[PDB]
């Protein structure tokens, strides 16, 4: 809709609660607002008053030691959109030691565009991991919320459910919750940002967070870009011009505002491309009728002077005041304490300076990566010096690798030393590569700039040591290279060789474990040289590997250091033949078939192509067909480094002092099969209950010749079939003339391995259980089995047969009767 | 550190 | 006497195609 | 005995032998002998000559690029002892880039007073490894012998012995060796140092070395202390006066060589205390008529001057130059490049010097401690100074810990700065110390004294945390301390603790693992403080550890860095019961034991006492009294930080800025046994093939009452015996009155466990084999075996035993015939 | 690192 | 809630005299 | 009387004019 | 400021005085 | 014509003045 | 000496003419 209430430039509120009463009829704040230090409140003082007409916040909103508010909403329900035209400390929302607050209640935002929320020391408060923040910021990553007792504690967020759509942020979908009756609305992505109605249908394209009507730029709560009379624009049309990059205002407005501040003590307000701007910039000056910015002739400047000759750079809200500045009256201390890239935001506020009166100092800034955003920066004065006559300062710099690219940028030095300390990504070229475009070559003293401080953690040796003769084999890589030396041979010490495997091809620089290399003997002259080289080994087959060379060397502090280093190749073993394929075990379900499972082996290499297993029947043994198991014996199996630097630099001082004095001057083809790309192999098609020689290879290539690797052996075994060793067949007898029975029987053909006995349980009647054991030789003897020498009467004779396996079934009682020879 | 036949095999490779 | 003192003691290269050129 | 030969002041050989038969009639050497530099020689110019003269060397002996020379023993077989009065980079014997020599072939060499050997760069060099050189020198470590033939290689020394003595050297008595067919001389421990004869007879005791007499003073080889007529002695008589230490010469040697300098160009000799000396020292001065240094009135010091300004001292040949000095011309440059003491042979040569006119400059010294033998150093003019306006300059001294100790020590520097960088054992507190002695308190500028390299390695905190209240447990150790506040309490990050097992009690300061600790909350009133702690978890019982708290803290340059460090104490662990005895295994040797092996556990825990092992015979199984065995069945068992830092760094950078801009002005007894001080136990008196309960604890304590480890469970079975199993007695038979036998035995009382079958094998002549199973059953119900309906006959009747270990004996064969009731 | 009883071993031995 | 929370996730000392000032 | 940083020093100085 | 008055250095009750009146 | 130090110089410069 | 003119430095033919009179 449209805005009901006046423009209500920011104010400050101080320690009693009389000027929060000027709140009434505010729509917007054309400012900052920053309510601190309230100290006689309870809770009973804050629920009686609202200000819901506040829509729109510019600079920022602080809050900084306030008792008894337990949630915000009292005061701000209707907060759409804070805007951060001026910042703190980079943020737009500071919420800093709110004693007994427990929840935010802040419902109304999903858009802050310029800044990030710094909440912290809140010691009650809850309800802050529930808010998705992804869609209310843009550098989401400059967050810092810690230290309150939603992180401290485990308190309970009641969230509305039965509601609230279920988001992501590192990988689960948890609700989004603001108070315990308030949802945190969720737009589609359809409305990237103009916002959604409340059946979830889009905006205007100038609309901005909630819209009453859809696609109606007459009914935005919050303006995008410019607001003129209830109409959110995108540009001011004439004779409107632009204000505060949010509205539309006239030139009596501007022209007031003007008035306001020749006729008083201010920002004496100018118009510049329809814009209502504070001052003119370079190039610019200022009339006496018409209040625009026409061309200043000859160099004209923008010159900003600092207050008592130092200004200390600390973050965006002090960047921003040396916005549009050319020359600068005096010192930068830029002290960025950090941890987040504010390079970008330091890149569009400064940068349009073009000389500097004083002295440039860096100090202890971590997160800066480079000295690039000033892209203007072309003569450091150095009027006003630093304390040991330095035009420039740079101590412990952590993370900056260069100064500027000297393909484009040249830089200015009229007066003052340079100065170098504790910069560890920082090298001694880039250094001197300064010191070459700048004309500062002979003006410093020696010690000015640190020699091994910097760059002992960035190689940047500058110097291409190239491979020369590289072979591989199975496990072993021979390594070559060209010989390097520094112009004194003793102070080379070896080759300072690193190496580990590398699964990618994007391996970083400088785990990493090493050998040492000793140096080469040269034979002084050019015709062999001795190409160092190592012989590397004991390596993993079908492994890409990272190797690089370094050159270790003393230092000597006349010259540089020194430098060689070689490019992060990469080398392929390609192997041979796997290892053993490990876990032989052998499951066999049912009688005709027996399962094969196994384990890859250790040595991939390449594809595995297929699973060389082989199967054949063994035998049985030719010991076990004659032996006599009726006899006694019946068992059958039921089947430092520093000192070594002090060592060489020891040997050149005593090869110095020595030539010092004294020089003066005056088949068979087994069933196999072709396994591709399973561990598991079924084996059907057998004979039951026999032993079989499993043979298992792993073959990594199959087309240009079956390349195997050695054979693993087992050896397996099926169950027992049910009726193998059950007799089949009746049982006859052939009662000879004097009381012998010969008893014939069909012995069964196929039994579970092999029968090793027979054994006979006939009963008289009348009588009990005799016994008589019946052998394989006995069978072949007696062809079946003979009685001799028995009593007359009827018998029941059962036979079962006693296997490998073990016993199988009774035969059926025989019922015979002798001849008595006495009837 | 290669006891065994990866010696005969290391100067197999160094000298071709 | 090389092949004591090119296991766990660990040697160098150089020796390797100096026995190579002895060897031959 | 005497000395054939003249003086022989020491001369220098160059290029050409013709200089070299200048050494035929000379005993003695005044001097150093250098042979270098011999180009065009072979080795058959060199067999042809000797100088068997020659006896001593007084200053050192410099071999440098001799070609031919195999062995140096066609040169000097008699020399014996090297002097040292002056040296060769703290050497007497330099043997330097020796081609085609393959031994030594010195002999007659055991002892060398002041220096070292060093030989190095000779590529053909063996019989070095087998020279015990500690009995030829005092100062054995700081020899240096390396990169010869005789480490690089396996030359074979052939040594004498079928007679040389073997010595030890690390661990190994291998024989002392010169030449293939020379052994090295060793004395016995009796002649210290006076040497003995050739029968192994101790020698005089101003003997030195070898002595063709032993106990006589004119028949040494070489004079131990004097020399004077062939008279070794220990001091000059008068009018004999004492000259270079060796030697007693008279008034007119002493005044010729004062005739020879005055009247020519050069050392004008002078005496003192019967010594006749180069020069007079300090409070002396120089007559006309008499040579005396007669007393000097008045400050009458020694001045000596140094050539254009600068001295670099870099060892004793150059340290001794400075001998009795008191005012030094200019500045000394000492850069000792080493790795052994210095320290005692600096300290006996300069240390008398009392004015410095230019700067001490101390400049990448590895191997001094301290900077305290200048004993008598006071003032520091700085006339001359270094480029940067300092008088004194310290950069890269590695091992520097102490200046000097300012109980006693002081030191006036007048004029000049002060500089010091890259000194990781020294201390800002010990800088300030000297800067607060000498008071040179307002003089230098800033950072002219290193910050962050100064003292990283050290820990000098200087502050010490009193541990307030220590408890023990079994593994836990409760740690407290006094509260400690650096006077910002936001740079207190936490607590740095560190901790280590310790076996001794001699814990090194500065493996040694580390958890860190989290700030206390202070409470702003000294009533509580809250005493911060930490609750030490996971140790392992009875172990003295090692526990200290150093305090981690954050930089600032305009105070010190920050420092509190607790001492190294230790704590005691003392637990209560020890942990599972391990390894059971049972051993059953015969039948009446049973042996326990076994391993300690885990925790000692104090003394092992006694190991408690519980025996008790465990029953039979109910279950198998009454199983039919005879049935179907019968199977039976056979029995980064800096990323915090910066966080925390942050966090103080934000309420900075937030409070300036805010704040603006206007039981049962079983049989056990103790087992004190074996793993081993034997438990005889058994109960033969039954199984027992094996119960054993590992008691820690025993007198006040006892306190044992929680059990450990295994069973076990001893062997069976012969004939336990084995039936004994008859057997007899009742043949009743219709052909029904009844058989009566004698069972085995006590068998091998139980026995569950009786096996019945009776033969009728004219038969087979017939079986009749009795069980436990069958016997207990027919008390015996029973046998009905049979064929009349007589028969053969075999009965064993089955029991659970196996088998037993057959038994005899009983011939009955029963009634056939035919004939 | 301790799951067990060694926790309230623990807190009898940081409360006497 | 402190059994969970004082094992294998480790943790600080200032919540176990809380819990016992809690106790007790 | 120490050095008064922190929230010790908005603390001490709540109590100086109250 | 306030924070070179009062924590680098020692701070008196009068300037507290003084300094009070952003909170006054 | 590179620097002479070491064994290099000794050996080039006996070949200077032989 | 000659290490800081020929090592150090670059050297000359003309002083190894001065300079090997010590060989001479
Ligand atoms: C706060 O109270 C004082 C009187 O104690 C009064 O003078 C002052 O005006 C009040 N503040 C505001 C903002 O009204
Ligand atoms: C809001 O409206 C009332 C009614 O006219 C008026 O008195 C009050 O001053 C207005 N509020 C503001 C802040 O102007
Ligand atoms: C959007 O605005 C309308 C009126 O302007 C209001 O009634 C509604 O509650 C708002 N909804 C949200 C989610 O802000
Ligand atoms: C802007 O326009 C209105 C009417 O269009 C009129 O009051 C005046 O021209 C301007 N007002 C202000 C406050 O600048
Ligand atoms: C700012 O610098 C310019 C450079 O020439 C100088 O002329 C001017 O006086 C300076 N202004 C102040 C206020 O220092
Ligand atoms: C400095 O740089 C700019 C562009 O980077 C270039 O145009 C200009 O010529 C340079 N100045 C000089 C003196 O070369
Ligand atoms: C035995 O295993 C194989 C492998 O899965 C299966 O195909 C077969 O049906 C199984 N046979 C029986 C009788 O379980
Ligand atoms: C196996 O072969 C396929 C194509 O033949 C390839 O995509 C795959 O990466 C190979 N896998 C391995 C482990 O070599
Ligand atoms: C070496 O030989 C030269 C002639 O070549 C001669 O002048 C010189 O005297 C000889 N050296 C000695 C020490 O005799
Ligand atoms: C050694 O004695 C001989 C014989 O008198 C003499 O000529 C020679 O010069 C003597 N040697 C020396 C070095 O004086
Ligand atoms: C060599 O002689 C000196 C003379 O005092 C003696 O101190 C030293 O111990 C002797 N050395 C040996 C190894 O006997
Ligand atoms: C000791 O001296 C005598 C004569 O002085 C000599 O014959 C003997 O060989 C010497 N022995 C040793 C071991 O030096
Ligand atoms: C030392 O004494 C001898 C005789 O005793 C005599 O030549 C003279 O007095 C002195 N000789 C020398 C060379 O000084
Ligand atoms: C050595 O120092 C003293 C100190 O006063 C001075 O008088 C003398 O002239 C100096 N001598 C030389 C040669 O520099
Ligand atoms: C310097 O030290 C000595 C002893 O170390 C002492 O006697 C002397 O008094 C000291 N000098 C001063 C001025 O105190
Ligand atoms: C069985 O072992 C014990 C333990 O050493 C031994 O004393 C005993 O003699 C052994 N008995 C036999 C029969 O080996
Ligand atoms: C066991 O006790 C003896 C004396 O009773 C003692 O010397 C020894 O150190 C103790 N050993 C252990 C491991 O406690």
């Amino acid at each position: 809709h449209l805005y009901p209430g006046e423009v209500c430039p920011g104010m400050d509120i101080r320690n009693n609660l009389t000027r929060l009463h000027e709140l009434e009829n505010c729509s917007v704040i054309e400012g900052h607002l920053q309510i601190l230090l309230m100290f006689k409140t309870r809770p009973e003082d804050f629920r009686d008053l609202s200000f819901p007409k506040l829509i729109m916040i510019t600079d920022y909103l602080l809050l900084f030691r306030v008792y008894g508010l337990e949630s915000l909403k009292d005061l701000f329900p209707n907060l759409t959109v804070i805007r951060g035209s001026r910042l703190f400390f980079n943020y737009a929302l500071v919420i800093f030691e709110m004693v007994h607050l427990k929840e935010l209640g802040l419902y109304n935002l999903m858009n802050i565009t310029r800044g990030s929320v710094r909440i912290e020391k809140n010691n009650e408060l809850c309800y802050l991991a529930t808010i998705d923040w992804s869609r209310i910021l843009d550098s989401v990553e400059d967050n810092y919320i810690v230290l309150n007792k939603d992180d401290n504690e485990e308190c309970g967020d009641i969230c509305p459910g039965t509601n609230c759509p279920a988001t992501v942020i590192n990988g689960q979908f948890v609700e989004r919750c603001w108070t315990h009756s308030h949802c945190q609305k969720v737009c589609p992505t359809i409305c990237k940002s103009h916002g959604c109605t409340a059946e979830g249908l889009c905006c205007h394209s100038e609309c901005l967070g909630n819209c009453s009507q859809p696609d109606d730029p007459t009914k935005c709560v919050a303006c995008r870009n410019f607001y003129l009379d209830g109409r959110c624009v995108e540009t001011c049309p004439p004779p409107y011009y632009h204000f505060q990059d949010w509205r539309c205002v006239n030139f009596s407005f501007c022209q007031d505002l003007h008035h306001k501040c020749k006729n008083s003590r201010c920002h004496q307000y100018v118009i510049h491309n329809n814009k209502c701007i504070p001052e003119c910039p370079s190039g610019y000056t200022m009339n006496s009728s018409n209040l625009l910015c026409t061309p200043c002739l000859g160099p004209c400047p923008k010159v900003c002077h600092l207050l008592e000759g130092e200004k200390t750079i600390d973050s965006v809200t002090s960047a921003q005041e040396l916005r549009g500045c050319t020359v600068i009256n005096g010192s930068l201390i830029i002290n960025i304490r950090g941890g987040n890239n504010l390079a970008a935001e330091l890149e569009a506020n400064l940068g349009l300076i073009e000389e500097i009166s004083g002295y440039l100092k860096i100090r202890r800034s971590y997160a800066l990566v480079s000295l690039s955003f000033f892209r203007k920066l072309r003569l450091i004065r150095g009027e006003t010096l630093e304390i040991g006559n330095y035009s420039f300062y740079a101590l412990d710099n952590q993370n900056l690798r260069q100064l500027w690219d000297w393909s484009k940028h040249n830089l200015t030095i009229t007066q003052g030393k340079l100065f170098f300390h504790y910069n560890p990504k920082l090298c001694l070229s880039e250094i001197h590569k300064m010191e070459e475009v700048s004309g500062t070559k002979g003006r410093q003293e020696r010690n000015d700039i640190a020699l091994k401080t910097n760059g002992d953690q960035a190689s940047c040796e500058n110097e291409l040591l190239k491979f020369s003769y590289i072979r591989t084999s199975f496990d072993k890589i021979l390594l070559r290279w060209e010989p390097y030396w520094p112009p004194d041979f003793r102070d080379l010490l070896g080759f300072m060789l690193f190496y580990k495997e590398a699964p990618y091809q994007n391996v970083t620089e400088f785990s990493w474990t090493v050998v040492d290399i000793d140096p080469p003997l040269r034979s002084n002259d050019p015709k062999s040289q001795n190409h160092p080289g190592w012989l590397m080994r004991g390596l993993k087959p079908w492994t890409q590997y990272a190797i690089f060379v370094k050159t270790l060397v003393t230092f000597s502090d006349e010259r540089r250091t020194y430098g060689a280093k070689s490019d992060i190749i990469y080398v392929q073993t390609d192997a041979t033949n796997p290892s053993v394929p490990l876990d032989p075990i052998s499951v066999s379900n049912s009688s005709s078939q027996i399962i094969l499972k196994w384990k890859p082996p250790s040595d991939p290499n390449g594809n595995i192509t297929h699973y060389l297993v082989f199967w054949e029947r063994q035998a049985e043994d030719s010991e076990l067909f004659e032996l006599d198991y009726c006899l006694k014996g019946l068992k059958l199996p039921s089947r430092q480094i520093l000192k070594e630097l002090e060592e060489s630099s020891f040997r050149k001082t005593f090869e110095d002092y020595l030539h010092n004095v004294v020089f003066v001057p005056r088949e068979e083809h087994r069933p196999f099969e072709k396994v591709v790309n399973k561990e598991s192999l079924v084996i059907s098609g057998l004979r039951h209950f026999t032993g079989y020689r499993i043979e298992l290879q792993a073959c990594n290539q199959d087309t240009p010749e079956e390349r195997c690797s050695v054979a693993a052996y087992v050896s397996a075994r099926t169950m027992p079939e049910a009726k193998a060793d059950d007799i089949v067949g009746p049982v006859t007898h052939e009662i000879f003339e004097n009381n012998v029975v010969h008893l014939m029987w069909q012995e069964p053909k196929e039994p579970n391995g092999l029968i090793v006995l027979y054994e006979v349980s006939y009963r008289r009647y009348g009588d009990e259980e005799l016994h008589l054991c019946v052998s394989r030789k006995h069978f072949a003897l007696e062809r079946g089995c003979r009685l001799r020498g028995l009593s007359p009467g009827n018998y029941s004779v059962r036979i079962r047969a006693t296997s490998l396996a073990g016993n199988g079934s009774w035969t059926e009682p025989t019922y015979f009767y002798v001849t008595d020879y006495l009837d | 550190h290669l006891c065994g036949s990866e010696l005969v095999e290391a100067l197999y490779l160094v000298c071709l | 006497g090389i092949v004591e003192q090119c296991c766990t003691s660990i040697c160098s290269l150089y020796q390797l195609e100096n026995y190579c050129h002895s060897l031959q």
